[PDB]
């Protein structure tokens, strides 16, 4: 009758335990608090199963209760958070409508665009993809020949790191664009009360962790470790042998 | 609960694949203009594209995991209100047969 | 979930970064020259008793 | 719940227990009792400890 | 050698884009494929909007051979195919940033997309879908005088390879005259 | 209230004033391209809101399952079948209008009682 | 069906001819329907070019002009492993491709997109009705550039500085007025006209 | 051969249940849409395994079936054979 699954560890039957999460890569919006500048955010975790764990949070942030009217977003490892319209820019959308398209999808409604003409003012400033690729975001490490940025780090920042789902290769900045359009759509309608706010404690955006996944993580950690101390005692045996 | 049960994942890419020929449009040539009202797809999160008629690929791929092709873990659902189809195919979901 | 972590996951973690390689041409000017000595470790398929 | 069509407030619906504990509960009313309960529980197992802390 | 610009007089040719299925795609990027052949046979209607596929029979019925042709694109603007073959071989303009401008080509414009789809009937389609299911102190004296005088910043170690000596005698020699 | 974009180069027209013929130019400040708007109005608010009660008609409603059913007629067609459901824009603040929709002449209709 | 249609089934390219060629794909960016072989100043030479400060860059006009006037070791490391293709790719795409006219009036720079290169594949017919089988490998996009004599970064840093509640409204026209920051056509046009 | 489907949290969006398979099937005891796309198994199959030892659990009050359920793990029997 013992159908069990379970672990036999120094002779005493051991079991885990499902653990549980929100379900990554999924897009979720809030209303933080009056007192708080800010007042409608966005969030997208995400995950690549799971090298060096890629947390790689993101934000979407809105400002005011107006005259504040701005969309900042977030982003590692800019260490300020910026206005969007530089980020389109710099995955190289230069003309404002087809920003716009990207955005908002039905032309014949318009409170989003006069909810979104204060940002198209903030990119009034820059008119070039690589104009836009300068700006700082210095968190590290040391700048190698560079003027005041690479253009090629700040590309690198958004090829390799940025969004580690939908792609990381090289070339897919129109799929960053319109996922980035999607993101502000949504953040945009919680906020102009067409749609609802989000909720956390529907059971669906909830993952169960298992046996599987938890094996998966000491795992990786420990095989890391593994090449790690494998990548020693190979380079230091400058002297002989090869064992 | 007594009929639960937890996915164990399956790999997207033939549901990728198989969806792209079934008809779609990638979405680097989507223009909002020219479809103002086609639906987007998307696959755990990853928008892959957009496409016309939905209710055939919808019906479609429902006699599809019926007929034992899909794993019957991949779950979909077309929100009608909103033009969306998204599919779902990570591990760690709780499902219950009907 | 134990029959999928050994089944697959398990050979899907070792192949992803099975490589390994310290191949020393010289790593300076001259040694005359010298040649490409790969030092290289990779892993392969894996095996469960 | 999933087994009523959208947008209703007839009683039933929303969670009014018609019945009673002679006759049984329809699984519907069943699971919004269990919600009550619940939150009474729930609300127990907080103010203990408030009011523990706040009595010393 | 060549000149620096580019082919222009193949511009006003009309190219035909196709989306392809993947198998189809892979049988037909072949290099022992690619020979002049002609494998199968395009179908259009005089009052067009609709293509079929007449596929020959080279395919030997793993894949279909009735093919339903749909236009996707039926006007395209804005769009040139061009090659790029090998070459035969304030004012500080930087003249040289490497750049290797090969001879490159326009070889014409496109006017209609389609994409293949095979029809559902033949049996080798819908078949390939659950396919797709499935998947010496004296003379080192004078000799040193010489090699100081080739190079007076002369190391120890370009001494002791000058020398191949014992060491010890090699240092009480240096000292006594020289650094 | 809408924008309107530059046609030599897709970016929004700015209100800029003639200092001598008083007149609207829309002019392009991407580039020089200049354009006489229609009228006075420029900036424009709405400090209440009070629309979005019929949202998202897609052409086929009737193939979801969940929306109820009722026997009022279409009044234009009277066919008996029709779908309803409540308003849209989630406020706290909206009513329990309901809008039916059939899917025979595929027109919408209320049932206000004012 | 009756041959109503220049029905010749494909013949396919030179395989000789197939090797030291690669066919990419070029796509604009306009409303407007463009002809380059028509508008442009020709000659036109599709360079591959670095693009840091393209403002400040060459006209070929201009360039001919100028050319007339005058006339310890750590002995230890790690190589991350890559893919060679992928860095491959990432060499040849680390300059862009870029196409101007020979005045520099015009300039088009182009970019890279993964969607579906592999996919697409290339039939044309030939002056004698072949029809030609090219499996295309790449597409690029191209967009023009500096059309309305794009501004700079340390002036823009300085307008984008919370230094006003709103910038100029006609700040770009006033400094083309004070003459500063010219199109790469103007500047083209001086050199000839001096 | 489709004839019972698995169903994750979500999909329950876009679907509706019947109770019984009798319930809207057909067009002194207990008080008791032609749309229905899947009927559920059994109704009693929600509880878990704790909760579904309990007798009659529908006829009492809730928070009773909570201690019973805690309770239960604490009885004493057989647990094995061997
Ligand atoms: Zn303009
Ligand atoms: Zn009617």
């Amino acid at each position: 009758f013992d159908m069990g699954g379970y672990f036999i560890i120094n002779g005493s039957e051991k079991v885990l335990i499902a653990q549980e999460r929100s379900a990554g890569n999924i897009v979720q919006v809030f209303k933080k608090a009056a007192p708080s500048p800010i007042s409608h955010v966005a969030e997208i975790r995400s995950a690549l199963e799971k090298g060096s764990r890629f947390i790689s949070t993101l934000q979407v942030k809105l400002y005011g209760r107006s005259s504040a009217r701005t969309i900042k977003a977030t982003l590692p490892y800019i260490k300020q958070d910026i206005p969007i319209v530089i980020i389109f820019r710099a995955l190289g959308i230069i003309p404002d409508g087809e920003i716009l398209e990207h955005i908002c999808y039905d032309v014949n409604d318009w409170q989003m665009l006069e909810m979104l003409k204060p940002c198209v003012e903030d990119g009034f400033v820059i008119q070039d993809r690589e104009t836009a690729l300068d700006f700082i975001g210095r968190r590290g490490t040391a700048l190698g020949i560079k003027k005041e940025k690479r253009i090629q780090y700040a590309k690198d920042i958004l090829q390799k790191e940025f969004l580690p789902h939908i792609t990381q290769l090289e070339g897919f900045e129109s799929r960053k664009a319109f996922f980035l359009g999607y993101m502000i759509n949504r953040l945009l309608l919680c906020a102009l009360d067409r749609k609802d706010q989000d909720d956390r404690d529907h059971f669906g955006k909830k993952r169960l962790d298992l046996a599987g996944p938890l094996l998966a993580q000491l795992f990786k950690t420990l095989f890391k470790k593994l090449t790690k101390d494998i990548f020693r005692y190979m380079q230091r045996t400058v002297e002989e042998a090869h064992d | 609960s007594l009929m639960s049960c937890i996915s164990v994942g399956t790999d997207p890419m033939p549901i990728i694949t198989f969806l792209s020929e079934w008809g779609m449009e990638p979405l680097e040539d989507y223009v909002p203009h020219q479809s103002p009202d086609a639906t987007r797809v998307f696959v755990n999160g990853v928008w892959h594209g957009v496409h016309r008629n939905p209710a055939r690929l919808m019906e479609t791929l429902r006699t599809l995991r019926r007929k034992g092709d899909i794993n019957p873990e991949v779950s979909m659902i077309r929100d009608i209100r909103e033009k969306e189809l998204k599919i779902f195919t990570d591990a760690g979901r709780v499902y219950r047969p009907l | 979930s134990f029959n999928q972590f050994v089944d697959y996951t398990l050979q899907d973690i070792i192949c992803e970064d099975s490589t390994l390689i310290l191949e020393q041409l010289a790593q300076h000017t001259t040694e005359s020259d010298n040649i490409s000595r790969k030092y290289e470790i990779s892993f392969g398929k894996i095996y469960v008793t | 719940l999933p087994h009523f069509s959208k947008d209703d407030y007839s009683p039933e619906s929303k969670g009014f227990v018609e019945n009673s504990y002679l006759r049984g509960l329809t699984p519907q009313e069943f699971f919004f009792h269990a919600m009550g309960g619940r939150e009474g529980l729930i609300d127990t197992a907080v103010k203990t400890a408030e009011t523990g802390y706040i009595q010393r | 050698e060549e000149s620096l610009d580019l082919d222009l007089e193949r511009s006003n040719r009309q190219v035909w884009l196709v989306r392809l299925p993947m198998f189809l795609a892979e049988k037909w990027r072949d290099r022992n494929n690619l020979h002049g052949q002609e494998l199968g046979k395009i179908r259009i209607n005089k009052d067009g909007s609709k293509i079929t596929l007449l596929l020959n029979e080279n395919d030997n019925d793993s894949i279909p051979h009735e093919y339903d042709l749909e236009l996707t694109k039926k006007v395209v603007e804005n769009e040139y195919v061009f090659t790029e073959q090998n070459l035969k071989k304030r004012d500080r303009y930087i003249p040289y940033v490497k750049t290797i401008p090969k001879k490159t080509a326009i070889v014409g414009t496109v006017c209609h997309e389609c994409q293949v789809m095979p029809s559902m009937n033949d049996p080798n389609y819908h078949k390939i879908v659950e396919q797709r299911r499935n998947i010496p102190k004296k003379e080192i004296l004078d000799y040193l005088f010489k090699l100081f005088d080739e190079y007076d910043y002369w190391s120890l170690k370009g001494l002791k390879e000058r020398t191949r000596q014992p060491e010890a005698h090699l240092k009480e020699c240096l000292d006594k005259v020289a650094t | 209230t809408t924008f309107r974009f530059c046609r030599d180069c897709n970016n929004m027209l700015y209100p800029r004033e003639d200092k001598e013929n008083n007149r609207l130019l829309f002019e392009c400040r991407t580039c020089s391209y200049v354009e006489e708007a229609g009228s006075p109005l420029v900036y424009r608010h709405e400090l209440i809101t009070n629309i979005g009660e019929t949202a998202g008609v897609v052409q086929d409603i009737g193939s979801d399952p969940t929306l109820p059913r009722s026997d009022r007629e279409c009044p234009k067609c009277h066919s008996r079948e029709n779908v309803f459901f409540q308003s849209q824009q989630r406020r706290k603040d909206t009513s329990m209008v309901l809008f039916f929709v059939c899917l025979s002449c595929s027109h919408i209709f209320t049932s206000d009682q004012k | 069906d009756p041959n109503e249609y220049n029905e010749f089934p494909l013949r396919a390219i030179p395989k000789e001819d197939l090797e030291n060629m690669r066919t990419h794909l070029l796509k604009f960016q306009s409303k407007k329907k463009i002809n380059p072989v028509t508008d442009f100043h020709l000659p036109v030479r599709l360079h591959r070019k670095d693009t840091r400060n393209l403002q400040f860059q060459l006209t070929r006009a201009e360039i001919v002009q100028r050319q007339k006037e005058i006339s310890l070791r750590r002995k230890t490391r790690q190589l991350k492993v890559l893919d060679e293709n992928a860095k491959k790719l990432r060499f040849e795409e680390f300059y862009p491709w870029v196409m101007e006219d020979f005045d520099g009036y015009n300039t088009w720079v182009g970019s890279y997109e993964a969607g579906n290169s592999d996919s697409y594949v290339l039939l044309s017919v030939e002056d004698d009705g072949s029809f030609t089988m090219i499996p295309a490998d790449k597409v690029y996009k191209f967009t023009a550039r500096n059309k309305y004599a794009t501004l700079t970064i340390d002036e823009a840093e300085k307008r984008m500085d919370k230094k006003s509640g709103e910038v100029p409204r006609w700040l770009m026209k006033h400094l083309d007025n004070i003459g500063t920051t010219t199109t790469r056509y103007d500047r083209t046009r001086r050199k000839l006209k001096a | 051969e489709g004839l019972v489907e698995y169903i994750d949290a979500e999909e329950e969006e876009s679907i509706l249940i019947a109770m019984q398979p009798e319930d809207l099937e057909p067009a002194a005891k207990r008080i008791r849409a032609t749309t229905f796309t899947h009927c559920e198994i059994h109704p009693s199959m929600i509880l878990g395994v704790a909760a579904s030892i309990i007798p009659f659990p529908d006829h009492n009050q809730s928070p009773r079936n909570t201690y019973q359920s805690a309770m239960g793990k604490q009885a004493m029997g057989v647990f094995l054979t061997n």
